[PDB]
């Protein structure tokens, strides 16, 4: 209910590394007060967690233009197993910055040969069971 | 059909490699062929020369034999 986000995605053979675009976004949710929220994207690879890309901060717009572009040096044949994540955020000077949205792309449904530019509706962020532990035994 | 994809590539960029090393092949042989072209359009150059010198000679001759057979008439 938040937005849609544009974004672009393709991989370059001849420097063996990822090139993903961050075009915009669209219809985003307000948050803040002037009716309008401060929005700005952090895009990171979702299988390891290290070097998450952050684009600048725009002001108060709840439709805001990006068009930047990062570089995930990653061989061809570790990114099939390799997930991207691209999530909103809220910038507040004051307190945490709320997670607006968040997107994840499957390497493995991507499809690389042409350029890829796609729109896709933007979802809640997840929170499960922080233990995850189980004991087995018998009772009579 | 990745693994297919990212070898078209690399296969791709081999062949366009060659073509290029063809192109050099190709330009060398073109520059010596203009380069013996050149000596032989000197040659042939100096040749017309002579020609045109042995022309103003007939002429000259042909000129006097002209004289003398005015001269004997
Ligand atoms: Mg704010």
């Amino acid at each position: 209910k938040l937005g849609k986000l544009q974004y672009s995605l393709d991989y370059d053979f001849q420097n063996n590394q990822l090139l993903v675009g961050i075009i915009q976004a669209a219809e985003l949710p307000a948050l803040d007060m002037g009716g309008t929220s401060d929005p700005y994207v952090k895009v990171f690879l979702l299988p390891d967690k290290k070097k998450k890309f952050e684009t600048k901060v725009h002001r108060k717009t709840l439709n805001p233009v990006f068009n930047e572009q990062f570089t995930f040096k990653v061989p061809y044949s570790e990114l099939g197993g390799k997930t991207l994540v691209m999530a909103v955020y809220d910038f507040d000077r004051f307190s945490k910055h709320d997670i607006i949205g968040e997107f994840k792309v499957p390497m493995n449904t991507v499809d690389f040969g042409h350029v890829t530019e796609e729109w896709r509706d933007l979802q809640s962020a997840e929170k499960e069971q922080e233990k995850l532990g189980d004991i087995c035994f018998s009772l009579r | 059909e990745l693994e297919e994809m990212q070898r078209r590539a690399d296969q791709l960029a081999d062949e366009s490699l060659e073509s290029t090393r063809r192109m050099l092949q190709l330009v060398e042989e073109s520059k010596d062929a203009g380069i013996r072209t050149l000596v032989m359009l000197d040659e042939q150059g100096e040749q017309l020369d002579r020609v045109e010198e042995g022309m103003n000679h007939i002429n000259q001759d042909m000129k006097e034999a002209e004289k003398n057979l005015k001269d004997l008439g």
